[PDB]
């Protein structure tokens, strides 16, 4: 497992949704004010970050984390 | 408004998850519906049929009444 | 000693063996289904098999308005009010469909044909389908329940205040003005009760019927 | 009563009894109670549809 | 009984009917050779001004034991090509009409309950 | 025999877009399995009803009674029920229009 290939496929598979504005999709992308998301945008990408690799993290913890660079955290050293 | 700001997100993640579980039904459509469940009537209405409204997004969640399979 | 209202027959001219093949019958459909003892004024919760689906069962609860006929076809009418929309359905008992007869509430009334409640207040026919039944102490008498009630106002369904019902639960003095019940009380046959022929004596018949259900075991 | 005489039944006259029935014939004496293949009779399961 | 002049209410939420009128629907004739029409029978309704096609789903006439005897002549309004008009039920409507054919399929979609 | 998987896979390998099969408990009485699918125009409604017919009467059913199409002489909506299970082909739009999944999954009120 490659910290830096985790974080490169979660790029990419949130990258692979339509919606999203590929304006800033940074390591650091906020979704409220950045993006102007919503919390069902915001759970429905998660768990698409559930999608390929993952099932484990159970849903309780995904609402701590609002920010794409502390779920890649997670799920790298989760495993 | 509604009985728990939160509660709507637990019945969505366990909606889509137990979506994902079908044998039938294709995964694509049922989400378009799911989504759909929400999105058009679970905005900013009033306080009172929030209520109703969670209890029968709970409600087919539960399932005593047909489970889509 | 109560022998439900089927076995005791009609008065006619009917061959006794017709009975007693209709009886023998009849016994040997009780032994596969407890037919409970239900009175006019109960309430029942029917079981039965959907003969248009693919075997499925289905229940119903509701009041006995009326309760007539006799040997294997005998029947019961159940009353109820659905969302608001009141229906009756007429179930016969030796059905080979009705699966069983739960007596969720044994009660009787004033009067023998509670059929009046097509035309009192929707409520006094209004019961809960998925309400639990209700004991009673074995050697009790079964409870008469006093309930006069309300009608619904001018055109009833068959004229209920006539001395030829004798209907004793509904409130006349309420919804009929007092001269109503002097034109509908110059029908009243003082002469009738006291018939001394048109009373069918039927001891004698219920003896032997009790006989034969006893022996039947 | 007699047989029938419609022109759907003049066969099936072949596995009735042909002269008559004589009790006496001795041939695994009858029940009780004969019956159709399509009764619900009683002493039976109450029936059902699936 | 449901046969001409008679007073029926429809219950299907009626997109249509369901708004006040001073008249009250009525049927005009009933699509059986005899006048007289039973559960199932899709009968023609003279309703705010308009005529449409009905189906019976209930009437105070017996009929035979197993099945429900309402206190309502009940109807439903169906388009002519058999669609119903309205989009849902709520009295209940006999499980008598999975029985004898006709256009009862997609009447039994719409509904939500039975007896 | 029949059941829920081969017609269901018929109606797949025929290329109907949209399939929803809702099961309704025995607690009910109209059926056991419910389905709701889409196609492209009446024609293709029609043949999706031909062929489930056709492999419903060349598979088993000879002792069970025949099943009819209903609704033929519509066109954005056909329907067929079976012994168990029943379909409801739809046009895209008349099947929003009848929300029939709320319905059969929410069976205690209307919408
Ligand atoms: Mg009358």
């Amino acid at each position: 497992l490659t910290l830096e290939g985790i974080q490169d496929r979660v790029l990419y598979v949130l990258k692979l949704y339509d919606k999203i504005d590929p304006e800033k999709l940074s390591v650091n992308s906020h979704f409220m004010k950045d993006l102007g998301l919503d919390s069902l945008d915001q759970v429905e990408i998660i768990m698409a970050m559930e999608d390929e690799f993952g099932f484990e993290i159970p849903d309780i913890d995904a609402e701590k984390l609002m920010c794409p660079q502390e779920i890649v955290d997670y799920i790298a050293d989760k495993k | 408004a509604p009985w728990s700001r939160e509660a709507v997100l637990s019945l969505y993640r366990a909606l889509l998850r137990q979506g994902r579980q079908l044998r039938y039904t294709d995964r694509d459509f049922y989400f378009a519906s799911i989504r759909r469940e929400f999105r058009k009537n679970q905005k900013l209405e009033d306080a009172e049929a929030r209520e109703r409204q969670l209890e029968k997004g709970l409600v087919f969640l539960n399932g005593k009444l047909g489970r889509i399979i | 000693r109560f022998l439900s209202p089927e076995f005791i027959p009609r008065r006619g001219r009917t061959d006794p063996l017709k009975f007693q093949i209709e009886r023998k019958d009849m016994l040997e459909r009780r032994k596969v289904l407890h037919i409970p003892e239900f009175y006019v004024g109960s309430i029942l919760r029917v079981t039965t098999a959907d003969p248009y689906a693919s075997g499925k069962i289905s229940q119903f609860l509701g009041i006995c308005i009326q309760r007539s006929g006799r040997g294997l076809g005998a029947t019961f009418i159940l009353r109820n009010v659905i969302e608001g929309q009141g229906v009756e359905i007429c179930f016969e008992l030796y059905n080979p469909r009705v699966q069983e007869i739960q007596v969720v509430k044994l009660e009787k009334r004033l009067d023998d044909s509670l059929l009046y409640l097509r035309d009192a207040l929707p409520e006094y026919s209004t019961f809960d389908v998925n309400m639990k039944p209700v004991v009673q102490e074995p050697n009790q008498k079964v409870p008469v329940n006093e309930l006069k009630v309300k009608m619904k106002p001018k055109p009833w369904s068959k004229r209920w205040e006539r001395p030829n019902f004798n209907i004793k639960g509904i409130r006349f003095d309420l919804c009929l003005t007092e001269q109503q019940m002097k034109e509908a009380q110059k029908w009243n046959q003082p002469w009738l009760e006291f018939d001394m022929m048109r009373e069918y004596d039927t001891s004698k018949i219920e003896a032997a019927i009790w006989k034969e259900i006893e022996a039947s075991k | 009563v007699k047989d029938s005489k419609l022109p759907a039944y003049k066969d099936l006259g072949k596995n009735l009894p042909f002269p008559t029935y004589f009790p006496d014939g001795d041939e695994e004496e009858l029940p009780e109670d004969l019956y159709d293949e399509n009764v619900c009779q009683p002493g039976a399961p109450s029936i059902t549809f699936a | 009984a449901i046969q001409k002049m008679t007073r029926v209410r429809v219950v299907d939420n009626s997109a249509l009917g369901n708004s006040p009128y001073h008249r009250a629907p009525r049927c005009i004739h009933v699509y059986k050779k005899n006048g007289v029409g039973k559960v199932g029978d899709q009968i023609l309704l003279a309703i705010k001004g308009q005529k449409k096609k009905a189906l019976i789903v209930g009437h105070c006439m017996p009929g035979p034991r197993m099945t429900p005897r309402f206190d309502s002549n009940n109807v439903v309004l169906i388009e002519d090509n058999g669609n119903p008009v309205g989009t849902r039920i709520k009295t209940p409507i006999p499980t008598s009409l999975r029985k004898r054919e006709g256009e009862y399929s997609k009447v039994l979609a719409i509904a939500q309950n039975f007896v | 025999k029949f059941d829920i998987d081969m017609m269901v896979s018929l109606l797949r390998q025929e290329n109907a877009r949209d399939i929803c099969v809702i099961q309704v408990p025995p607690e009910m009485r109209y059926t056991d399995y419910f389905v709701i699918v889409s196609g492209t125009s009446t024609r293709h409604l029609h043949a999706m009803a031909f062929y489930v017919v056709k492999m419903y009467k060349h598979l088993k059913c000879k002792r069970d009674p025949h099943v009819k199409i209903e609704g033929k002489d519509t066109d954005d909506w056909l329907c067929v029920d079976f012994g168990s299970m029943v379909i409801h082909l739809m046009l895209p739009e008349t099947r929003e229009i009848y929300e029939l999944e709320k319905l059969w999954t929410l069976r205690s009120y209307d919408d």
